[PDB]
C-alpha cells in the first residue's frame, strides 16, 4: 500500500535509463576518446562515466540499504572534485578570448583615431 | 504471523530450530572461514604496485597499458640514484645549462646518502641548480601523494644530502685530496667510496646519453670523467 | 709505492703507520680503501698484536684471532641502544679461535650493568635469528619487469618469500575447512524445510524487536514516572537482567571531574533500584 | 549551480632425508682465564666434545628420489686429503649427483670445502661457474682465494672488472642480477652458481635482491647456497624447490670448530669468570659472582 | 547530448531517493514475493554496473575508482600546459 507504488516508480526509472546505457556503453571508453581530438572534451567524457557509475553504486547501496554509507560517499566527493577543475579552467579560456578581442577592437579604433 | 506460522513449536520445532541453528552456526562459520582463506591467498603485493604503476603512467615513463617507453628505458639505465628524478632531471634539460664542473655538484647529491654535517649558504652557481631540482622533486612528491603513497615532501626532498656539492665542484677543478677533506668532517675513504659511486653515475650518464643521441650531454660527461678519474680516485688495490 | 705521488703524504696514512709499527691496528670503513686491506694483510701476517675493529670484520673471513674482546654490551643500531640478542651475538662470537693454531677461544665482554641471568642465557646462550625476506618494490624494477616481456611484474609476486607465512597459513585452515564441510553435511539434511522460513521469521522476531529496545530507550524519556517504589525491569546493557526492580531514587550524574565528558541523558541520570537476583559471589564491595 | 546536492538531500520519507646426525671430537683441557680447568678432563688427557648435524631435502613433484646417504662418489672433481666429516660428505655427493643445495653452517664449519666442488666440476664439464659474494672486499678476497686455486677465475665489480672471459667468476649478486636483466651471454654457459652469505636476504635494503635474483635465475641451474646456522631453513627449501623444480638439500650443524670460552668482565673490576663453557653450559653461580661484583679498563685487559 | 541523458539520470537518482525513502521491513517480512521482487529489481543494478565493467574490461570498487579519475588527472595536466606553454 506504500512500497507498491514506489517499486514501479523505481523500476520505470531504470527502464527509462537502460536503453540510454546501452547506447552510452556501446562504444568503449577508449574508443570514444579516440574519436574526439579535443582533450578538453575528453575531461568531460571521462568523468561523466565515473559520475554515472558512482551514482548507481551509491544507489545499489541505497537499495541494499546498508547503514554504513561511509566509503561509497567519499569517492563521490572525488567525483564531485574533478568536475570543479574543469569549469574554472574553461573560464580562463573564455575570458582569454575576452582579452584579445579587447585589444583588436581598441587598436583599430586608434587606427581610426 | 508467528501464530499463523505452521509449526510454531509443533513436533518440538524449537529443538528442530536448534537443529537448524547448529546447522546455521556450522554453515555460517564456514563462509566466514572460507573468506578467512579467500582473503588469505590474495597477493598483497599488487596494491602498492598499482600505486607505483599509477605513477609510471603519469610522467610519460610508460603507457597506461604497461608498455615501456624510452623514458622507462632511461629509468632502466639508471640505478645509482633516483631513477625517477634523474630521468626527470635529464629530460627537463637541466644539464643543458651546466658546465662539466657545474653538473657534478648536482650529481653529488645522488651518490651520497648518509647524514652528514650542514653546509653553509653556497655559491649562486651551485644553489640555483639545487634550487632547480627541488621543485621538480617537489612535483614528483605531489604525484606520489596523489597516488596515496605515504610520502612526506621534505623527507622526499631533503633525503638528498647536498653538502658534497662544493667538494666535487672543486675536485672537478683540479684540487688536492688533502684540501677537500678539510671542508667537512665526513671521513676520507667514505668520500672515496662515494666518488667511486659517483663514477658509477657517470657510467650511467655515459650510457644514458647513448640511448637518446645526446652526446652533447655525454661529451660534457666525459669531461667530468677526467675531472673525476685522477690521482686518488684512480688508484688500485692489493688483492688485485 | 703502488699509489701515486701526492697520495703518499696524506695524514691519515702518516699517523696510522707508527701505531702499526707498534703492532697496533685500526680497522674501520672511514679509512681509505687501500688502508682496509693492507692491515688485513699484516693481521693475516700476524704482526698486528691488537686490532681495534668495526663490526664488518665479522664478515671478513680468512683472518681469525684467538681472543675477541667486547667493550660494549649494547650498541646503538640507529634506533635502539639495545642489548645484543643471541643470534646476533653468536655471529659476533664467530670470530674467535684460529683452527689449528689455538686450542681454545676466549670471549670476554665488558659490562657496567646488573644483567639478569636470562639475558646472558638469551645473549650468550641465545638462538639464531629467522631469515625472513624483506621484499619490497622498486621503480627501476617495474620498468625492467615490463621490459622483459616473457616475465611479468606479477610473475615475481607469484613465487614470493615475502608472502610465505600467509601462504603457509592456508594449509592449516584448509584442514579445518575440509572438516566443517562434512560437519555441515551431516546436519545439512533437515527433516522439514519450514524451519528455515520459520528461522527467517524467528530471527525477524529477534531482529525487529531489537530496534524497539533502541527506541524504548530514549535518553530524555521515562520521566515524570520515576518516582520511588515504581516497578521496573532491570537489565543493564541488555545482557545482565536483574529481574523486576523497585525505584529507590534517581539523581543526575553531573561529572565535575572533567566537564568535557558529556553523558547521553540515559547516562547523565543515575537511578538506584533494589533487585533481588544479585548473585552470591557478586562483588557487593566493589561497585560505586 | 550544484548537481551534487542530489546526494546530500533528504529522501521524501513517510620433505625427505630428514634426520639428526651425531659426530664428536676431543679437545685438550685448559684453564683459559679461570683458576682451574674449564671442563672435566678425560682420563686420556682430552675433553670430549660432541655436536649435532641435520639434513633434509625438499623434493620436487613427480621426482623419483634416491637417498644421498646411499650415494658414492667414484671420482672427485676436487681433492681433500683430510677426514670428510659427513655433513661435508652428504652435500658434495649432492653436488656430485647434480642437485641444488643449501649449506646452513658456521663460518668456520667447513662451507669452504663443499662449495668449491661445484667450481672444478663445471671445469670438468667444460662449463662456466659463478661465485656470488656480497662484498667487494669479499669479492677481492674470494677472487684472490680462488684465482690462486684455479686461475680460470674472473672479476666483475662496480669498481673494477678484470677478465670477464674467465671460466670462473668471483662477482656479486648485483653483478649477476643486472646481467640477468641485461641478458648476458655468460648465463648460457652456467650449470652451477655458488651463493655466499645466503642469510643476507633478511636485509631491509639489499635483502630484496637475494630473493629477486633467485626467481630470475633459471630452472636449469643447480645451485649452491652457503648460509649460517639458521632454525627456519627448511621453509626456505620449500621456496627453492617449488620455483626451480629441482631438489634442494639443506645441511645444518651446530659444529663449533674452535672451542670457545665466555668470560664476563666487570668495568673497573678484576674478577673474570667463565659463565659459558665450551659445552654451552651456563655457569649460573659464576654469573652470580659476576653480578655480585657490582656495589681505560682496556689496559687491564690487554697487558 | 549529455544534458538530455544526464537529466534522465537525475530522475533515476531522485527515484533512487524514492526507493531508499521508506522502511522496507514491513513488507519484506511479509512475503518472499516482496523479498524476491526487489531482489529481482536489484539484479538490474548488478547487471548495469557489470556493463560498465565491460567498458573497463566491495574491494573491487576501490580498484574501480582510482582508475576512473586517472586519465582525468592526465587531461588537466595537458590542458593547463597547453596554455602554460602558450
Amino acid at each position: 500500500e506504500k512500497i507498491k507504488p514506489y517499486v514501479r516508480s523505481f523500476s520505470k526509472a531504470l527502464d527509462e535509463l537502460k536503453p540510454e546505457i546501452e547506447k552510452l556503453t556501446s562504444k568503449s571508453l577508449d574508443e570514444q576518446l579516440l574519436l574526439l581530438s579535443d582533450e578538453r572534451a575528453k575531461l568531460e567524457l571521462i568523468n561523466r562515466y565515473a559520475y554515472v557509475l558512482s551514482s548507481l553504486m551509491f544507489a545499489n547501496m541505497k537499495v541494499l540499504g546498508v547503514k554504513d554509507m561511509s566509503p561509497i560517499l567519499g569517492e563521490l566527493k572525488r567525483v564531485k572534485s574533478y568536475m570543479d577543475k574543469a569549469k574554472q579552467y574553461d573560464n580562463r579560456i573564455t575570458k582569454s578570448n575576452e582579452k584579445s578581442q579587447a585589444e583588436q577592437e581598441k587598436a583599430k579604433n586608434i587606427i581610426s583615431n | 504471523k508467528l501464530s499463523s506460522n505452521p509449526l510454531t513449536n509443533s513436533m518440538r520445532l524449537e529443538e528442530l530450530y536448534g537443529k537448524y541453528s547448529r546447522k546455521h552456526d556450522l554453515h555460517e562459520d564456514m563462509k566466514q572461514l572460507k573468506r578467512k582463506i579467500s582473503e588469505s591467498q590474495a597477493v598483497i603485493q599488487l596494491d602498492d604496485l598499482r600505486r607505483r604503476k599509477r605513477v609510471l603512467r603519469r610522467l610519460g615513463f610508460c603507457t597506461p597499458n604497461d608498455i615501456i617507453e624510452l623514458k622507462g628505458r632511461v629509468a632502466c639505465e639508471i640505478s645509482s640514484g633516483d631513477e625517477l628524478l634523474l630521468t626527470e632531471l635529464i629530460f627537463n634539460g637541466n644539464f643543458n645549462e651546466l658546465k662539466p664542473e657545474q653538473a657534478a655538484a648536482l650529481l653529488s647529491c645522488f651518490a651520497f646518502q648518509e647524514r652528514c654535517k650542514e653546509a653553509p649558504r653556497l655559491k649562486p652557481e651551485l644553489a640555483e641548480p639545487l634550487k632547480a631540482m627541488r621543485e621538480i622533486a617537489a612535483k614528483i612528491a605531489k604525484i606520489m601523494k596523489d597516488s596515496k603513497i605515504e610520502v612526506v615532501e621534505k623527507d622526499y626532498v631533503e633525503s638528498f644530502r647536498h653538502e658534497l656539492m662544493e667538494v666535487v665542484y672543486e675536485w672537478c677543478r683540479g684540487a688536492t685530496f688533502t684540501q677537500i677533506c678539510k671542508m667537512t668532517d665526513v671521513y676520507e675513504g667514505s668520500l672515496i667510496r662515494m666518488f667511486k659511486r659517483l663514477e658509477e653515475l657517470v657510467k650511467e650518464l655515459v650510457d644514458v646519453a647513448n640511448t637518446i643521441g645526446n652526446s652533447s650531454l655525454k661529451e660534457k660527461m666525459e669531461a667530468v670523467l677526467k675531472l673525476i678519474h685522477r690521482d686518488i680516485v684512480s688508484a688500485g688495490s692489493l688483492y688485485l | 709505492a703502488l699509489l701515486p705521488e701526492t697520495d703518499r703524504e696524506l695524514p691519515q696514512i702518516k699517523h696510522i703507520l707508527p701505531l702499526l709499527r707498534r703492532g697496533i691496528g685500526i680497522h674501520h670503513s672511514g679509512l681509505l680503501p687501500i688502508l682496509k686491506e693492507v692491515i688485513e694483510i699484516l693481521f693475516q701476517e700476524g704482526f698486528l698484536k691488537v686490532l681495534f675493529a668495526t663490526e664488518t670484520f665479522s664478515i671478513g673471513l680468512n683472518m681469525p684471532a684467538k681472543t675477541v674482546v667486547f667493550t660494549s654490551v649494547r650498541k646503538w643500531d640507529g634506533q635502539q641502544f639495545r642489548w645484543v640478542s643471541g643470534g646476533e651475538y653468536i655471529q659476533m662470537s664467530g670470530r674467535a679461535g684460529r683452527r689449528g693454531l689455538d686450542d681454545r677461544g676466549i670471549v670476554i665482554m665488558m659490562i657496567d650493568e646488573k644483567m639478569e641471568p636470562q639475558v646472558a642465557k638469551g645473549m650468550v646462550k641465545g638462538q639464531a635469528d629467522r631469515l625472513d625476506s624483506a621484499f619490497h618494490l622498486g621503480y627501476n624494477m617495474i620498468l625492467n619487469l615490463m621490459r622483459v616481456e616473457g616475465i611479468s611484474p606479477e610473475f615475481m609476486l607469484e613465487h614470493s618469500f615475502f608472502q610465505f607465512q600467509n601462504v603457509i597459513s592456508v594449509p592449516v585452515m584448509e584442514k579445518k575447512l575440509a572438516e566443517l564441510k562434512k560437519d555441515f553435511d551431516g546436519i545439512e539434511v533437515e527433516d522439514e524445510e519450514n524451519v528455515k522460513e520459520y528461522h527467517e521469521i524467528e530471527q525477524a522476531i529477534k531482529g525487529y524487536r531489537e530496534d524497539v529496545r533502541q527506541v524504548v530507550t530514549h535518553p530524555a524519556n521515562a520521566l515524570s514516572f520515576l518516582q520511588p517504589g515504581r516497578l521496573v525491569e532491570i537489565s543493564v546493557n541488555g545482557k545482565d537482567n536483574y529481574g523486576w526492580g523497585a525505584v529507590v531514587d534517581f539523581a543526575k550524574r553531573i561529572n565535575k571531574r572533567n566537564p568535557s565528558a558529556v553523558y547521553t541523558d540515559h547516562e547523565s541520570y543515575i537511578v538506584n533500584v533494589v533487585v533481588n537476583t544479585m548473585y552470591i559471589d557478586s562483588p557487593v564491595n566493589l561497585l560505586k | 549551480t550544484d548537481l551534487f546536492d542530489v546526494f546530500e538531500e533528504t529522501p521524501v520519507e513517510l620433505l625427505a632425508d630428514s634426520f639428526e646426525q651425531e659426530a664428536s671430537r676431543e679437545v685438550d683441557a685448559s684453564k683459559g682465564l679461570t683458576n682451574s680447568e674449564t671442563l672435566q678432563v678425560e682420563q686420556d688427557g682430552k675433553v670430549r666434545l660432541s655436536h649435532q648435524v641435520r639434513h633434509q631435502v625438499a623434493l620436487p613433484p613427480n621426482y623419483d628420489y634416491t637417498p644421498i646417504a646411499e650415494h658414492k662418489r667414484v671420482n672427485e672433481a676436487r681433492t681433500y686429503p683430510f677426514t670428510l666429516d659427513p655433513f661435508q660428505d652428504t652435500a658434495i655427493s649432492c653436488i656430485d649427483r647434480g642437485e641444488s643445495v643449501l649449506v646452513s653452517a658456521h663460518t668456520s664449519a667447513g662451507k669452504t670445502v663443499v662449495a668449491e666442488y661445484a667450481i672444478a666440476q663445471s671445469l670438468k664439464n667444460k662449463q662456466r661457474v659463478i661465485y656470488t659474494s656480497p662484498i667487494k672486499a669479499l669479492s677481492n678476497q674470494k677472487y684472490r682465494e680462488l684465482l690462486a686455486e684455479f686461475g680460470d677465475v674472473g672479476l666483475m665489480t662496480g669498481d673494477i672488472t678484470i677478465n670477464p672471459d674467465a671460466g670462473c667468476l668471483v662477482m656479486t649478486t648485483e653483478i649477476l642480477r643486472s646481467m640477468l636483466y641485461r641478458g648476458s651471454e655468460v648465463m648460457r654457459e652456467v650449470a652451477w652458481v655458488i651463493f655466499d652469505e645466503v642469510h643476507y636476504m633478511r636485509d631491509k635494503e639489499r635483502g630484496v635482491v637475494w630473493e629477486e635474483t633467485i626467481i630470475l635465475l633459471p630452472d636449469k641451474v643447480r645451485y649452491v647456497f652457503l648460509s649460517a646456522t639458521i632454525p627456519n631453513a627448511m621453509e626456505f627449501a620449500e621456496w627453492i624447490c617449488k620455483i626451480h623444480s629441482q631438489p634442494c638439500h639443506i645441511v645444518y650443524t651446530n659444529f663449533r670448530p674452535t672451542p670457545l670460552q665466555h668470560y664476563l668482565f666487570p668495568a673497573h673490576g678484576d674478577g673474570i669468570y667463565l659463565v659459558v663453557d665450551e659445552k654451552s653450559t651456563f655457569r649460573e653461580e659464576n654469573f652470580q659472582k659476576a653480578m655480585a661484583s657490582i656495589s681505560g679498563d682496556i689496559y687491564k685487559i690487554v697487558k | 547530448n549529455p544534458d538530455v541523458l544526464l537529466s534522465r539520470v537525475i530522475n533515476v537518482v531522485r527515484a533512487a531517493s524514492s526507493l531508499a525513502s521508506q522502511d522496507v521491513d514491513f513488507y519484506k517480512n511479509l512475503d518472499r514475493g516482496f523479498s524476491k521482487d526487489l531482489k529481482s529489481k536489484a539484479d538490474k543494478l548488478a547487471d548495469m554496473a557489470n556493463e560498465i565493467i565491460l567498458s573497463i574490461d566491495w574491494n573491487n570498487f576501490g580498484n574501480i575508482m582510482d582508475n576512473l579519475l586517472e586519465m582525468s588527472d592526465h587531461s588537466l595536466d595537458k590542458l593547463n600546459c597547453a596554455i602554460n606553454s602558450k
